[PDB]
């Protein structure tokens, strides 16, 4: 694997889907590209972010981007179900991808946070984050969940706000909203 | 462990009943005679499958060649087959570990046996042997053998040599499946 | 494996979870890992417990010899001192590490150090397989200024963050605080067929 | 040197041992009783000019957590011999994990005072020292001595005049008396020869207060 | 090699068990290889170490024992095998010790490890005993569930079983 | 996974030992070796569980497609040539047994080892304990051997071999196939 | 990766348990997974072994007896399925999939069914199994207690259940909530 | 080595070295680096000379082969899309640390293999020197003028630490009517 | 190979006299047997030197005992001994690869044979076997020997065992140097 | 890492930053390396911190002992020759890029055990990204305000790019009569 970005995060807010994630795809120590943006924009609501390497998301991305072109002119849990096909398709024949993409989408009244691995594992979970928050973040995200079993539209949204200054202060804060699909 | 012999107007070939896996042999029958024509005659030392599924192959071949032509191929002609068979195999993702000799008496080019690398070596053996209580008793056969012997004397030249495999040698290969190939045909001792 | 410390105001609550694992297997679910090197002293181990045991019982031996010999209770500092040295000495050999805690007149001190020997004082400090879930924790809630009593409800969520979220520590937390005022150990602290004879 | 400074008279009497106690017999009386609250054991010290410290070198330094020791004889000596017997203690306590018994301290220090009447180029220990300690539910009160000879006491005595020190511990004292009771034996029998004073009962060893020592 | 080292306290009794046979390789040696040395200890892990530490063990044991006919304590012995083989941290023996055997006079109980109840060696177990443990029983209880645990865990277990022994320590008794 | 075979005047029986095993924990002690393709010939297990499953459902179906089209029996000679023809083609794949081809014919017991190693002897013990099935084997076969005599046989050799091996326990399964075909002779444990 | 499955069936139910985390390596992800997914009102499948395999596993098994289901028109038989399961771990074998799945339809007679398998295909009718990582701790005791029964269902409920009590505070990758799915005429009872 | 891309104005001002040294002995010291794949495309190359000089022509065969269908100068992301794509199907038996230009557009290709929009850039392994000295001065303000400079002297300072780039120091101007390449 | 029974009164311990390097042996009077006691005797089979630098380092020992002491040890105190100075070996720069026999015959404790380990596992053995044809051999021994027995039924029990080395394993074991220790002591057979 | 040392006038003014990393994850942002070995002579470090807590300690050691003897504050360069040694003699089970100054001295130590008297050096892993800004500014007629500001942007322009530094960027002045460390 050649240039990574990590830290993408995914968490409900009733009725939308904070999914925030910063802008670093580091080559080794170096972080050459401290522009990245991570977090595609799939549906008019539904979106992925990607924490792996970044070659492995562009391809997803026009990938995912090409299954979605398709059916339109021919669900959250659509796109994570054939996205664990593409990354365990790519562990069959030991050319992976290192991506592992979080996919919030609220769709009719549920908000969709599937979370697919590289070696394609995958699950829904409503308090996702990716690497280095796959140790650090979760606490924090659980440890309002230990408390109070949902979060509102507020909670989620300032517990990412805090979560992330627990990389650099850069990150966009894309927000699926009734609507769907908002970005900061 | 394989020998051979060229005589006056006859081939001699022997081998070890044996075969084993793990520390014991698991039979002491295990003909090592891969009897192919009147008087074509592979012997195959080497391990698993590939000594028959090797020898059948040639065999069948060596056998189909009798029908489709009406006549049996020349000690050299099967020799020569199977030894291009063996370079190929060499190159291959498959290549087999058999060593064998190929006794056999043609009528009017006489008597012949052939050494034959698992590689793929074939050369003319006056007289020969193969497997690794070879390096023993070739010795014994090369003092021993002159141009001159007879069948009822090659008979205590191999004997001799059996002694060999008991008295020096680590393995115990008790019995040995002495045959003969002579004008006459093929014959067990 | 989630031990921890915290430096509040008047000194240092220690804080370890009841668990060694050999593996996948747990052969230990009260284990004891806040080790009292000294009355006024105690380390917590992480890593391989043998070392760590061992290691504490080799600096306790030592620690209250020369505390034996001055009469006068020993400073952190110089417990930290032939910890840098004892952990460095081996280079890797010994593997284990220890979160050492004390309060000399010169007040609190609570050192991390790690097996190659660092020792690094802080205001929060964690350490074992948990560390890296109960850090996050001890980094977004610890506060400088925290009084004396709400350590007690700082340490325990820190090490529950450990307990739930990791799978090599769990079990009850430990929970000892250091203060010239009272030292306390709180050994089991917070919870969070017959075959028949004849 | 490699070759000892001991050698037998020619009756077989170590003559320099003889003289290591004769060291013994010099300095400050020591006293100590086994009571059953739990043993005393006390010194004359001196002001001497009065512009000297009590607190800096007590005869009286505690070994291991319960046992304790209190010189006669050479203080210099004293310093290492304490050393040592720390040593042994700590050394052992990181082996076998319990503080050790009080007879195996003594026993164990006693071979450390043997050496040296056997060993190379060195002179025997002047020193001479009550080791009075408390284990399970006795006290106990040790002499060991120049030859690293030893003996357990019910109440003993040293340095100068030991030998009318002993005889108020035989006729002044004897079975049991509380432990305050056996330390009125201590300051009366050590007045028939400032001072220093630590008691054992079952509460960690213990200098006797001063204060209290009032 | 190996061999399993059962250990389990419910009232005063305290029982141990073990597995009788060692293997060279997977082939059987012995139906018979004692474990359970004589306050009792039960090695298991490698047979050379299990009689290395055997013999070292009651070598410095001894030593102690005629230096005080006091008898030993319990955590006492526990530190003399950790010491003994932690000394070995570059070279460490590879057996699991573990002691069961009353503290003197007390008549209390104390079975430990070292790298309710404790197993240890090859062995299964742990999951086994957990939840039969029953924190009173009688001897003849004691030998019921030890006898269970034993015979469950090493019958299903490849390289353990074929005869076991079983002390049920106390002062009054000591079944086998 | 020990599998003992031998022939004699009256029979060819086929004994073998349940234990069945992944590290040192025993996953079961009911598995029948002894895979069945035809009423009247049998197979065998040793090596590895799966392969030996798996070739002889391949076995049974390809002895299966012959008996019907063939419209006859497939021989013991043929039934170990088809099997080690396929066994070879996955030599160097690891897939390893010591499936063994018995049933009367006279009777022909044929041990067919996954290298390729189609010898026909009469006496035979496959599998890790095998070593330990020889040496009691020897010593009471003979061909002159009753129907009950050689019952004990196969379940004393049978007994020592998994005494000894740690990964053979499970109770002894005689298969006698005597003249008619077989039967399932003895199920009985070896912990009696 | 792994985690703990474990069956028995005798009287009509197959009473199929598991714990519900996954941990990738340790870090537990979600704690609300089922590895007893069910088929059919009659077929649950636990799967152990490696989460991402046992996905794909399950998808082509559900499309296979959906297969069946219109090749046949016939419901697919628990004992096709301990035939059929096999042939699928062969099939990706010299790479295989890295899973431990146990089956538990209801019979055609009305009865329990469990059938243990390894990563290259073991089917194995059985009274009980338990699979994945503590299966080690289960298998003596759970034989114990079951193994003269009538298949006492609620006594073997409780003895189902104490078990996973048991394995969770001793195996680190046995815990959270237990989820059960017996299997009787009545149909799947989650 | 060292490939120093910026941007703006008509189009792109841009540089790299001289220098393609094979280990530490130097094979030449006057390749040019900044070479055209298309009249307003030129390619910029890192990673290997011989992976790349298979890539890039066979880009400019195919942007080329762009160009006359289209019959308008091919676009600068679709250049830069075939390297993503050339570069993404084998990043294993290739190296490329491409920096695509055109006519101004900066794009680059980390040898992985993904096309990702710089506004300015550096590549090759002399670079990374480079990166105190451009952070520090790429400004929103600066005239067409300024960026000359700016390349030209980030690169020499680049190229005294580096000892694989050296040789003299070449600029492409890419823009609008023009391709102002100095030396 | 070497093969021990324990019977009512006497021990009886039997060895293959062979070693070979190489494919032959080089020779087949290579005494296995380390006699060093009246009643203690060793048997060791393992490659090269450790075999007899071990064997006689013990020897000298066991010996050197008993002109110190005036007494000769018992087979389990010798047994003892050279288990000790295995398990130092192993640890040791040179870890010894021996497997051997320590036959003998106490008095009043009674008649005794050892197997040791080469790593050092000491057992007692009611029957024993050491090597590689022990894999083959220790299933007839141990079906057919029971309590009772005797020295003249010992050595038909002995000769059964002789069979598996030749008619079933691989390697040729020719002689077999039987002999027994019995109250009387040490006799060849 | 990032160390930063510079001299000039009353006395260095050098620099490092707050993070001492194990891998990927932060363990503290608050170390100070720039810690003292001497009154006059305080080390700075690269390599490890566990390889040069065993040195730097060692040579305060060695260098205060140095110092009660010949009264006089111990020479820079010796206490730099002390590192020198103890690098020298362990290089190998050793990992050490010390910056040493004192008073102003900026020395400096190779992990491979070189003492090689700089004038204003970088060290660390963090370093490299520095050298386009350092070079480019250093200048003969700069008053001794301006390395505080050049030191202190120095650092962060560092920083920026290297995600094993970061922290609070503090400095060192050591000079005649103080040491004025800011953070």
């Amino acid at each position: 694997p050649m240039v990574t970005g990590t830290s993408v995060l995914g968490v409900k807010f009733e009725g939308g889907v904070v999914i925030a994630a910063d802008m670093l795809g580091s080559y080794g120590s170096l972080a050459r590209f401290r522009n990245i943006s991570r977090i595609m924009r799939v549906n008019n609501s539904t979106m992925l972010g990607a924490s792996g390497d970044y070659a492995d998301f562009q391809y997803l991305k026009q990938v995912l981007g090409q299954m979605v072109i398709d059916e339109e002119l021919l669900s959250p849990r659509a796109i994570h179900s054939w996205l664990t096909r593409a990354m365990y398709s790519r562990r069959s024949k030991m050319n992976p991808l290192w991506n592992t993409m979080v996919i919030g989408g609220y769709a009719d009244g549920e908000s969709f946070l599937g979370y697919v691995d590289m070696l394609g594992v995958a699950y829904e979970a409503p308090s996702l984050a990716t690497g280095y928050g796959a140790y650090l973040a979760q606490p924090l995200l659980r440890e309002v969940l230990e408390k109070q079993p949902v979060l509102s539209q507020t909670e989620a949204r300032d517990l990412v706000e805090r979560c992330m200054r627990v990389s650099y202060n850069r990150f966009q804060i894309a927000t699926v909203t009734e609507k769907g699909v908002e970005i900061e | 462990y394989l020998i051979g012999i060229q005589g006056p107007d006859y081939v001699l070939v022997a081998s070890d009943r044996v075969a084993a896996s793990n520390i014991v042999q698991m039979k002491d029958d295990h003909d090592k005679m891969f009897k192919m024509s009147e008087k074509i005659l592979l012997l195959c030392v080497g391990e698993a499958g590939d000594t028959v599924q090797f020898a059948e192959y040639i065999q069948k071949n060596v056998q189909l060649y009798k029908m489709r032509n009406g006549y049996e191929l020349s000690p050299t002609a099967a020799a020569n087959f199977t030894r291009r068979n063996l370079a190929d195999c060499l190159r291959s993702r498959t290549p087999y570990h058999v060593n064998l000799l190929l006794a056999g008496y043609d009528e009017h080019e006489g008597p012949a046996l052939y050494y034959m690398d698992y590689l793929a070596a074939l050369a003319k053996a006056p007289f020969a042997a193969h497997g690794y209580g070879a390096f023993l008793t070739l010795s014994i056969l090369d003092r021993y053998y002159t141009p001159t012997i007879s069948r009822e004397r090659a008979v205590e030249l191999l004997r001799k040599c059996l002694e060999e495999l008991q008295k020096r040698f680590i393995l115990n290969l008790p019995t040995f499946s002495v045959r003969i190939i002579d004008k006459n045909g093929i014959h067990d001792l | 494996t989630t031990i921890a410390g915290v430096v509040y105001k008047d000194g240092i609550v220690l804080g370890a979870d009841t668990r060694a694992t050999e593996g996948m297997v747990v052969a230990d679910k009260n284990c004891s890992k806040i080790h009292f090197i000294s009355p006024n002293i105690y380390c917590c181990g992480a890593g391989t417990a043998a070392d760590t045991d061992m290691t504490t019982q080799l600096i306790s031996s030592n620690l209250e010899l020369h505390s034996l010999s001055t009469g006068r209770l020993p400073r952190v500092v110089t417990a930290n001192r032939m910890l840098k040295q004892m952990l460095f000495r081996y280079q890797g050999y010994i593997g284990a590490a220890l979160v050492l805690g004390g309060v000399d007149v010169t007040g609190p001190h609570l050192y991390s150090i790690y097996p190659h020997g660092s020792t690094d004082k802080l205001p929060y400090v964690t350490m074992g397989s948990g560390s890296l879930a109960a850090m996050a924790v001890f980094e977004d809630k610890f506060r400088p200024d925290m009084e004396e009593e709400e350590a007690k409800n700082l340490v325990s969520e820190a090490i529950a963050a450990g307990i739930f979220n990791d799978l090599g520590s769990g079990s009850n937390i430990d929970l000892c605080v250091i203060s010239k005022n009272k030292l306390d150990f709180l050994r089991p602290y917070t919870v969070p067929y017959r075959c028949e004879k004849g | 040197y490699s070759f000892s400074l001991t050698t037998f008279s020619p009756s077989g009497k170590l003559v320099q041992i003889e003289y290591a106690l004769a060291a013994v017999a010099g300095g400050a009386p020591s006293v100590g009783i086994k009571a059953a609250n739990g043993v005393v054991l006390a010194t004359e010290k001196k002001q001497k000019s009065i512009l000297y410290d009590e607190r800096s070198v007590h005869k009286v330094e505690p070994i291991t957590k319960h046992i304790g020791l209190v010189y006669s004889g050479m203080g210099p000596d004293y310093r290492v011999l304490v050393h040592r017997a720390r040593k042994l203690a700590q050394q052992y306590y990181l082996v076998y994990q319990e503080p050790i018994p009080t007879a195996q301290l003594v026993q164990r220090v006693a071979s450390v005072m043997q050496e040296y009447t056997q060993s190379g180029g060195v002179r025997p220990f002047g020193v001479s020292l009550l080791i009075c300690g408390w284990n399970e539910g006795r006290p106990y009160l040790f002499q060991s001595d120049p030859s690293g000879a030893y003996f357990a006491w019910k109440a003993t005595a040293m340095g100068k005049n030991y030998v009318n020190g002993k005889t108020f511990l035989e006729k002044r004292y004897n079975e049991d008396l509380e432990l305050e009771d056996a330390i009125h034996t201590a300051i009366l029998t050590l007045k028939e020869s400032n001072i220093e004073v630590g008691i054992c009962n079952e509460a960690g060893f213990r200098r006797l207060t001063p204060t209290e020592v009032k | 090699n190996g061999g399993a080292v059962m250990a389990m306290k419910g009232k005063n009794c305290v029982a141990i068990a073990a597995d009788r046979r060692f293997g060279i390789q997977a082939q059987m040696v012995t139906t018979d290889f004692q474990k359970i040395f004589p306050l009792y200890i039960g090695l298991a892990g490698l047979a050379t170490d299990v009689q290395t530490v055997a013999q070292r063990l009651k070598f410095r044991l001894n030593l102690y024992e005629l230096k005080e006919g006091r008898q030993i304590k319990p955590y006492t012995l526990m530190s003399m095998v950790a010491n003994l083989l932690y000394e070995k941290r570059f070279g460490p023996y590879y057996t699991e010790p573990v002691i069961a055997g009353l503290d003197p006079k007390t008549f209390k109980p104390f079975i430990c490890s070292l790298d309710d109840f404790v197993v240890s060696g090859t062995c299964q177990m742990y999951g086994m005993c957990e939840s039969l443990w029953e924190p009173n029983m009688d001897p003849d209880h004691l030998f019921e569930t030890i006898s269970q645990a034993m015979l469950n865990a090493v019958d299903r277990d490849a390289v353990s079983g074929m005869g076991v022994i079983v002390h049920i320590i106390e002062k009054d008794k000591i079944t086998t | 996974t020990t599998t003992l075979a031998f022939k004699f005047r009256h029979g060819v029986i086929v004994a073998a030992d349940s234990r069945a095993t992944a590290g040192a924990y025993i996953a079961s002690q009911t598995v029948k070796k002894v895979i069945e393709i035809n009423p009247y010939l049998l197979g065998t297990m040793a090596g590895g569980a799966a392969d030996c499953s798996f070739w002889e459902r391949l076995l049974a179906r390809q002895c299966r497609i012959y008996e019907l089209r063939n419209k006859e029996r497939i021989s013991v000679a043929a039934a170990s040539k088809l099997l080690a023809n396929m066994v070879y083609q996955y030599k160097g794949m690891g897939l390893s047994m010591g499936t063994m081809i018995c049933g009367w014919d006279g009777p022909g017991l044929y041990y067919v080892d996954s290298e390729g190693n189609r010898i026909s002897g009469a006496t035979f013990s496959v599998g890790s304990g095998s070593v330990y099935a020889y040496g009691v084997m020897d010593r009471g076969y003979s061909y002159d051997l009753e129907v009950e005599q050689a019952y004990d046989l196969a379940r004393r050799a049978i007994y020592q071999a998994t005494y000894r091996d740690a990964y053979s326990g499970g109770a002894v399964n005689l298969y006698h196939v005597r003249e008619d075909g077989w039967i399932r002779v003895s199920s009985d444990n070896v912990a009696d | 990766n792994g985690g703990t499955i474990l069956a028995i069936a005798g009287e009509d139910f197959a009473i199929v348990a598991s714990d519900t985390r996954l941990s990738e390596g340790f870090s537990i992800h979600t704690r609300d997974s089922p590895k007893c997914y069910k088929l059919t009102d009659k077929t649950v499948i636990g799967c152990s072994g490696f989460h991402g395999d046992c996905l794909t596993l399950t998808k082509i098994i559900e499309a296979r007896l959906k297969m069946y289901k219109h090749s046949n028109n016939k419901a697919m038989t628990t004992g096709a399925i301990a035939a059929m399961l096999s042939t699928i771990l062969y099939s990706r074998r010299f790479f295989p999939y890295y899973v431990y799945n146990i089956i538990g339809g209801l019979d055609e007679e009305g009865k329990g069914a469990v059938y243990s398998f390894d990563p290259v295909g073991s089917y194995q009718r059985d009274s009980f199994k338990a699979g994945g990582s503590a299966s080690a701790m289960l298998q003596p005791l759970l034989d114990n207690q079951v193994g003269h029964v009538p298949l006492s269902l609620d006594r073997a409920m409780r003895l189902v259940k104490d078990v996973f009590i048991s394995a969770a505070e001793r195996d680190v990758y046995t815990g959270d909530a237990l989820r059960i799915c017996i299997v009787t005429k009545e149909g799947i009872r989650e | 080595t060292t490939i120093m891309a910026v941007q703006f104005d008509g189009g792109v001002v841009l540089g790299a070295d001289s220098r393609t040294t094979t280990g530490s002995y130097i094979a030449n010291r006057v390749t040019d680096k900044l070479t055209p794949i298309h009249d307003r495309i030129f390619c910029c190359r890192s990673g290997s000379a011989a992976d790349t000089q298979a890539v890039a022509d066979a880009v400019t065969y195919q942007l080329g082969f762009h160009s006359i269908e289209l019959n308008e100068p091919p676009l600068v992301h679709t250049a830069a899309s075939l390297f993503k794509e050339m570069c993404y199907r084998y990043r294993e038996d290739l190296m490329a640390g491409i920096i695509i230009a055109g006519w101004g557009q900066v794009y680059s290709v980390p040898m992985g293999g993904m096309m990702v929009r710089q506004s300015f850039a550096i590549g090759g392994s002399g670079s990374s020197y480079i990166y105190g000295y451009v952070d520090a001065t790429y400004r929103e303000g600066m005239t067409k003028e300024e960026c000359l400079q700016f390349t030209a002297n980030a690169l020499a300072l680049a190229m005294e630490r580096d000892g694989s780039s050296g040789g003299v120091i070449r600029l492409a101007a890419i823009a609008e009517s023009g391709v102002e390449r100095q030396v």
